[PDB]
């Protein structure tokens, strides 16, 4: 589609057979989901922003659909106050910004 | 309140 | 123009005829840039992060410059680990995200 940018371009996504809201964030290295359950192995991290850094759990080639498209890759999962989809999967989507 | 998500590893 | 997410989405700036380099960030309100020398008085604020809030210097109506575009709004100072440009400015330079 062609998202326009006056507000939070936030989309559906559906992960382990569950819709939610995410966050199409393109100044997200990965992808950060809220404190959820996924199947598999999964290694800790730090990752950080504006305000610190929070230990997630990060799961390996997890299939996601964008709102509408497939995308598999890695998604972390830990206290984030927001799901965010970075550019990890965005560009798996095919994903651009034009201005 | 003012909301800016930027990432880094 | 139209840049892909292979690589973090980083342009230069001329904010106030000075030059920086930044993050086109859709997952951003505001533009954040790191401890920066602008003229004219300012008030301070909050914004929040992935990991709580912090405190930013603000600057009304400041014209920044993304790859010749003009755009004239709100620019924060403070502590950020990469320095932002948000939505607020993004819009006016009608940038969009295609997919």
């Amino acid at each position: 589609p062609q998202i326009t940018l006056w507000k939070r371009p936030l989309v559906t996504i559906r992960i382990g057979g569950q819709l939610k809201e995410a966050l199409l964030n393109t100044g997200a290295d990965d992808t950060v989901l809220e404190e959820m359950n996924l199947p598999g192995k999964w290694k800790p991290k730090m990752i950080g922003g504006i305000g610190g850094f929070i230990k997630v759990r990060q799961y390996d080639q997890i299939p996601v659909e964008i709102c509408g498209h497939k995308a598999i890759g890695t998604v972390l999962v830990g206290p984030t106050p927001v799901n965010i989809i970075g550019r990890n999967l965005l560009t798996q989507i095919g994903c651009t910004l034009n201005f | 309140v003012s909301q800016n998500y930027p990432i880094v590893q």
